[PDB]
């Protein structure tokens, strides 16, 4: 069984270099071209080049000449990609892949699990968590929408639950947004107005990367 | 160089219907090699069709391929729920920009709601005003921010959700972030959502 | 009409009074050449040939492996958890021509179309008992002591629009390359600068016949093992590795002096036949000199979407010597007799 297993996610600052690995198994490593691709947030898939592992011949995309180096270790059947001069727009999930067929080497049956590479001047930074309760003069309807704003963290991911997961109706979790080399997201929950504030409503935020676990009770607020 | 134009950019079809995806080359690229891939959220793409027409192993019978050698078509004879994903065409190192296949549902109006900045953020020097646009379809929607009656476009960042797995709607967040110095000058903040239900935006405001 | 796998045999005029190792191998392993070889022209067939799916190459490859495996004396061999040391005396080494001959009941079809691109139908077909004499020159980047195209330069590719497929250029005029280790590891090769560049103009135009009105650039190797970044070859048992950068640094558009390449004789090499390294003894003393004929090139085209300039860049590649043999076996296929 052919399998490709890559190394784990990495955080890097602009101008640094990154190394991504790709472990092959289930076949004769030197028999198939290995390609490298990446997928940036919301963009298409980009081919960087390929390496033929038998002699290490390489082919680098025009836009990455001077930026990429591809190598391999045939004694442990592992290939490696080195990227230099990192900049902001190198942020992406990276994949190695190969075709099942040896005549046309672009029928991608076998893919690595992907490696997330985040490039930012920021180091690991915990989020600020802010509650979104209706305004004092906000009109009251039969249902009420509450929210939680999770701003300025790095890296991804966060998880959100509502009343610690015992309410699994009415939850929406929103994609992170870039704003200053850090990610921000928010979460909304909708509950009947008759059940809050008479009973508790809490957003539960978890950011494992910073060992953060926060509960935020939503109570209506009076402006100080 | 091969240029592969995929269409549509977004494909909105009801489950059970047949999907026809288009890939147009900038010159003749033969029938021998063009391939189609599937990608689900959070996964690598998956090879569906190779050599224009041949299904690999495990590919459902509802996928069928055709093409003239320049223009190619992927047919999904009857869309199942798990087939709604992103689809790419490719030959050699060249990829199309993708087609998203999505679920058509009723024209549900958004339950738009607006939330002023918390006092904690103001104490922190920042002021984010947040508008949620919940449970709408179709995906296209416009949000307009207003500050003390003057239209504000700069400093707004928006993020759209994927289709909800249970009720098939979309949701969107809109976040207005200012400094405390600028934010504390103006009084009225308004979020206006436009959806085919309410002709004229849905307005939520605070002072 | 069919490519069938017969066990070929080889034939040569090896001389028993020669010490060169190819002679010893072909003496024990081959028979003498036909003094009066008969060629038969056929019924004006359009037989398909596919130089990229030609079983002769695997068989020829095995022969050179066998030759190399019983003639060459590397001091140390590293092969999958094994490292074998043996005596490693110097040898006398100069390739001889080897003919491949079909056994009883089979024949070799020969393509005689002068512009045959390497794959597809051949219209001027003939049958032979044995191939022409082919020198088994092991090299990269430049093919040495090979066959010339008879009329014009020929570009051959399994599929030229697939940038992952090697490109074999076959010249129609030899360019002489002179390499000397002067009477310990610093050496050099001379090539006419003017003759190489005038050759480049015609190569670029031939390549341009598929990639119409694009500017064609020749550029240095992008990377890999020493075997493929330099021009590598065997001269008198020594392994030369020549910096070929100065050969592949030019641009040619819709529109004598020597190049001396700095070379080094390396003791530690990565083996072409199998994944592993071999160590040979240091060079002999005395003047080492080999004059070879450049007869072709191995090129790889950079892939990817276009940035700005219309420019396609080709860099030498190679390494898998099956393609070296292919550059000579392209016109032959083995067939069973009706
Ligand atoms: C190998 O596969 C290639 C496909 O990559 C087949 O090549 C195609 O051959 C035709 C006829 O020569 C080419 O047509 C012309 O190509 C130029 C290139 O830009 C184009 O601008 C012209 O308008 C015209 O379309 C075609 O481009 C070429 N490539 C593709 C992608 O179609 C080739 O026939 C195959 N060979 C074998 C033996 O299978
Ligand atoms: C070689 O001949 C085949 C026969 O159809 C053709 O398809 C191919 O394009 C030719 N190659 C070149 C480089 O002209
Ligand atoms: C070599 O090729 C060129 C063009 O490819 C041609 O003009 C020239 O006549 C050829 N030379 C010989 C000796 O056939
Ligand atoms: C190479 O040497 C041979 C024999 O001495 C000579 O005839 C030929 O002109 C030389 N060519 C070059 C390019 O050095
Ligand atoms: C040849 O040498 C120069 C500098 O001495 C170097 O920059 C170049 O990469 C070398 N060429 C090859 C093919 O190694
Ligand atoms: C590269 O090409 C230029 C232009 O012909 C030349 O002046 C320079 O010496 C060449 N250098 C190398 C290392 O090939
Ligand atoms: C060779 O490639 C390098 C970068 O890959 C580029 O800077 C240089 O201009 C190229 N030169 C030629 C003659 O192709
Ligand atoms: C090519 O043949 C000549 C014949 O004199 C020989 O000296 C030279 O070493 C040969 N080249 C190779 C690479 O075998």
């Amino acid at each position: 069984q052919v399998q490709l297993v890559q190394s784990g996610a990495e955080m890097k600052k602009p101008g640094a270099s990154v190394r991504v690995s790709c472990e092959a198994s289930g076949y004769t490593f030197t028999d198939y071209v290995l390609h490298w691709m990446r997928q940036a947030p919301g963009q298409g898939i980009e081919w960087l080049g390929w390496i033929k592992p038998r002699y290490g011949a390489v082919n680098y995309a025009h836009k990455f000449q001077g930026r990429v180096s591809m190598t391999r270790d045939t004694s442990i059947d592992t290939a490696y990609l080195e990227l230099i001069n990192l900049r902001s727009d190198d942020t992406a999930i990276y994949y190695c892949a190969r075709s099942f067929d040896s005549d046309y080497e672009w029928w991608f049956t076998y893919w690595g699990q992907g490696t997330l590479v985040s490039v930012s001047s920021a180091s690991t930074t915990p989020p600020s968590v802010y509650p979104l309760a209706p305004g004092s003069a906000a009109q009251t309807n039969s249902m009420v929408t509450l929210g939680c704003l999770v701003k300025g963290y790095f890296p991804e991911p966060v998880t959100v639950t509502w009343n610690s997961g015992s309410l699994s109706s009415g939850v929406h979790t929103f994609p992170a947004v870039l704003q200053s080399d850090l990610y921000t997201l928010s979460s909304s929950v909708t509950v009947p107005s008759s059940t809050w504030p008479s009973e508790t409503v809490t957003c539960n935020v978890a950011h494992p990367a910073s060992s953060t676990k926060v509960d935020k009770k939503i109570v209506p607020r009076d402006c100080d | 160089e091969i240029v592969l134009t995929q269409s549509p950019g977004t494909l909105s079809l009801s489950p059970g219907e047949r999907a026809t995806l288009s890939c147009r080359a900038s010159y003749f690229i033969s029938r021998d090699y063009l391939a189609w891939y599937q990608q689900r959220p959070g996964q690598a793409p998956k090879l569906l069709i190779y050599g224009t027409t041949t299904r690999a192993s495990g590919i459902p019978d509802r996928f069928s391929g055709s093409g003239s050698g320049t223009d190619f078509t992927l047919t999904i004879s009857r869309l199942e729920p798990e087939d709604f994903a992103v689809y790419y065409c490719q030959q050699y190192e060249f990829f199309g920009l993708g087609t998203k296949v999505e679920i058509k549902r009723t024209d549900a109006a958004p339950t738009v709601s607006i939330f002023p900045p918390s006092s904690e953020q103001l104490t922190s020097g920042g002021a984010s005003v947040v508008c949620f646009l919940n449970n709408f379809y179709p995906k296209d929607i416009n949000v307009k921010w207003k500050i003390d009656g003057s239209e504000r476009q700069n400093g707004v960042l928006n993020s759209w959700t994927d289709q909800d797995s249970k009720d098939s709607t979309y949701s969107m967040s809109s976040t207005l972030t200012l400094t405390k110095d600028e934010y504390e000058r103006h009084n009225s903040y308004t979020c206006e959502a436009t959806h085919k239900t309410s002709t004229s935006p849905i307005v939520k405001s605070f002072n | 009409w069919k490519e069938a796998t017969a066990t070929l045999f080889c034939a040569s005029d090896a001389k028993a009074y020669e010490t060169e190792v190819h002679n010893v191998w072909a003496t024990h392993a081959c028979v003498p050449t036909d003094p009066n070889p008969q060629e038969v022209v056929l019924e004006n067939v359009t037989e398909n040939f596919n130089m990229w799916k030609n079983n002769m190459v695997e068989q020829m490859h095995e022969d050179i492996i066998s030759l190399w495996d019983q003639s060459l004396k590397p001091c140390v061999k590293l092969t999958g958890g094994s490292v074998i040391t043996q005596a490693c005396p110097k040898i006398s080494f100069e390739p001889i021509p080897i003919h491949y001959c079909a056994p009883a009941g089979f024949a070799i079809l020969k393509c005689n179309d002068k512009k045959f691109n390497g794959t597809g139908p051949c219209t001027n077909v003939s049958t032979v008992q044995c191939t022409h004499g082919i020198r088994p020159v092991v090299s990269t980047q430049l093919l040495l002591n090979g066959s010339l195209a008879e009329e014009e330069i020929v570009i051959r590719s399994e599929n030229i629009t697939d940038n992952a497929k090697i490109i074999i250029v076959q010249l129609n005029e030899t360019v002489e390359i002179n390499c000397t280790r002067p009477n310990i590891r610093q050496a050099h090769c001379n090539i006419s600068k003017a003759k190489w560049e005038n050759t480049l103009k015609q190569i670029a135009r031939k390549l341009r016949e598929h990639f119409k009105n694009e500017t064609i650039a020749f550029n240095q190797s992008s990377g890999g093992d020493p075997e493929i970044v330099m021009h590598s070859f065997n001269c008198g048992g020594e392994f030369f590795y020549c910096n070929s950068t100065q050969l592949f640094n030019s641009t040619w558009t819709w529109n004598n002096i020597n190049i001396t390449l700095p070379c080094r004789i390396k003791q530690i090499i990565n083996m072409w036949q199998e994944v592993g390294k071999a160590m040979y003894a240091p060079p002999i003393k005395g003047q080492i000199r080999c004059s070879s004929n450049i007869t072709g090139l191995l090129l790889t085209r950079d892939g990817g979407s276009s940035t700005n300039g219309t420019t396609e860049t080709f860099r030498p590649g190679g390494g898998d010597m099956r393609d070296n043999w292919r550059s000579e076996l392209y016109k032959y296929k083995v067939v069973k007799i009706e």
